[PDB]
RNA sequence: UUGAGUGCAGAAGAGGAGAGUGGAAUUCCAUGUGUAGCGGUGAAAUGCGUAGAUAUAUGGAGGAACACCAGUGGCGAAGGCGGCUCUCUGGUCUGUAACUGACGCUGAGGCUCGAAAGCGUGGGGAGCAAACAGGAUUAGAUACCCUGGUAGUCCACGCCGUAAACGAUGAGUGCUAAGUGUUGGAGGGUUUCCGCCCUUCAGUGCUGCAGCAAACGCAUUAAGCACUCCGCCUGGGGAGUACGACCGCAAGGUUGAAACUCAAAGGAAUUGACGGGGGCCCGCACAAGCGGUGGAGCAUGUGGUUUAAUUCGAAGCAACGC
């Protein structure tokens, strides 16, 4: 009922691809759930911990409230 | 009440006037339904009007339904018990309820020294944009939108 | 004075009081006025009619030293917050931007305990 | 060689120890702007502010917890484990099946791990908060409400060995209708399936046959049908108390009676019953209205005093022009 998000088949989240970043988070900076996007529970997880060390280096801001 | 709706039995005209509403005047000053004094003198008053900045009582009364108009009205329907209310849309019978209370007890609250001089300047302030049932229209006017702070969450 | 008329308003409103207060541009303060401050006292601060009366004589003090844009910073989740901000533009300002900046934490310190009534 | 273990190929996991590191928030400090309040409650009070706060902006200091993803989701033998990175390291599951050839199961004693609170020694301390102080409510309030605030909560090393450590269901193994999702695999087909179907191994939920059950219910994740090994019970109190022994610095823990009473104590269900629950359903019960009481005086009835007696009863609704 709900579409996947490795159509292209992606096998590695890469910790840099600021472009596939931003399919997911909130634009007030926060984290979609899994029931939003139907995506897969371990790619999920894949998901999480990418973006949790893009939050690090500053590949994306914390909080965007501007 | 409880069960459902109800009637409000609107009045007849006057068959001397010819106007319903002059009626709906009449029939709020008078106590034990003295039509004899307290009718008269409003007749007396009105033409007081017609001998002193007149011409037709039936025009002046319109124009005291002029500057006497309830044009909004609030209602206390609180939910979980504190002050709560709205400015509401006015009916035309609660606009001549109020307008007209306005002007009846305003009367009572005037009170001159002569029984129908009282009424004579009363009707005078009321169809001439004078006297403080007027200026009760400005304050209703007033605590229109300024209940308004409480009357944004409905 | 200096009729600078690019300012800052700050909204901050509890259950029980609110303050409001216009400043300068990043902002040094101005002119505030406070629900306690308008004779109210004890309970009835906590009503949004005080915040009607609040933001006029801030905003009377505030124009007084010259005062047309305006920014609205609003803390303080409270009742009449939003009846604060329509007097404020009932009084003639230029209200355009609405940030509703309540600061959350991330699960630093412990709340107190519930209150057992 | 089927039970059990070692290959080899693979998969998931908040499984554990050590070492570093990230941002937001709360508080303290430094400074700029600003004057007369901040804060709390059912309401108020104590408190803090004119020695300039509360408010706003910038910067520093510091300790603890890791916002959203987060889900009858995952991992562990139970307590339990959630920011990120590196080193060391334990287990689980699937496929294969050249190899070993019963090597298994359970375990009185024994040994190890063991939430929270606590103790000792040495560091640390932002919040929160037993005791304690003050304010108020109360007939009384060493309580519940509010303002403060220590030991603790944290870290390192020992000590203790307790809970509703509950799924109130010991473990190993085999058999007995089905439907339904979900976590992780492997295999076959249409199909680029990673967008479907079909089958199977391992957990985790929900509904439901036979059967068991006093009822409630349970029901391939048995509280059915059976074997093996352990643990415990035999009316209610006195009582997990007394005495003795062992462990502990201490608090305490483990083991564990009788004299003397009583004819009951207990589980489940049935009829009136509460919900600070509503579907209702109404009603001058409200909201909307008018008029009246409570004002002044007069009359009446009652309580009261006085009385030679002020002669009975009436006593919120549902007694006082009875």
């Amino acid at each position: 009922k709900v579409d996947y998000i490795a159509a292209n088949h992606i096998e590695y989240i890469d910790y840099k691809d600021t472009e596939l970043l931003k399919r997911f988070i909130s634009e007030r900076g926060k984290i979609l759930p899994r029931r939003v996007t139907g995506t897969g529970a371990k790619n999920q997880r894949k998901l999480t911990i990418a973006i949790k060390r893009a939050r690090i280096m500053g590949l994306l801001p914390f909080v965007s409230d501007e | 009440p409880r069960k459902g709706p109800v009637a409000k039995r609107d009045v007849l005209p006057d068959p001397i006037y010819n106007s319903k509403l002059v009626t709906r005047l009449i029939n709020r000053v008078m106590v034990d339904g003295k039509r004899g004094i307290a009718a008269n003198i409003i007749y007396n008053s009105f033409d007081i009007i017609k001998e002193s900045t007149g011409n037709d009582p039936l025009e002046v009364f319109e124009q005291a339904m002029k500057n006497v108009m309830p044009v909004l009205e609030v209602k206390a329907r609180r939910v979980g018990g504190s002050n709560y209310q709205v400015p509401v849309e006015v009916r035309p019978e609660r606009r001549t309820t109020l307008g007209l209370r306005w002007v009846v007890n305003y009367a009572r609250l005037r009170g001159e020294h002569t029984m129908e001089e009282r009424l004579a300047k009363e009707i005078m302030d009321a169809a001439n944009n004078t006297g403080a049932s007027v200026k009760k229209r400005e304050d209703t006017h007033k605590m229109a939108d300024a209940n308004r702070a409480f009357a944004h969450y409905r | 004075k200096k009729n600078i008329e690019s300012g800052v308003a700050h909204i901050h409103s509890t259950f029980n009081n609110t303050i409001v207060m216009i400043t300068d541009t990043h902002g040094n303060a101005l002119a505030w006025s406070s629900a306690g401050s308008l004779g109210f006292k004890g309970s009835k601060k906590s009503t949004p009619f005080a915040a009607q009366m609040a933001a006029e004589a801030a905003t009377k003090v505030a124009m007084e030293h010259g005062l047309k844009t305006v920014d609205v910073t609003v803390k303080g989740p409270g009742s009449g917050r939003e009846a604060a901000i329509r007097s404020l533009q009932a009084t003639g300002l230029e209200v355009t931007a609405i940030r509703d900046v309540t600061p959350v934490p991330h699960n630093g310190c412990r709340p107190p305990k519930r209150r057992r009534v």
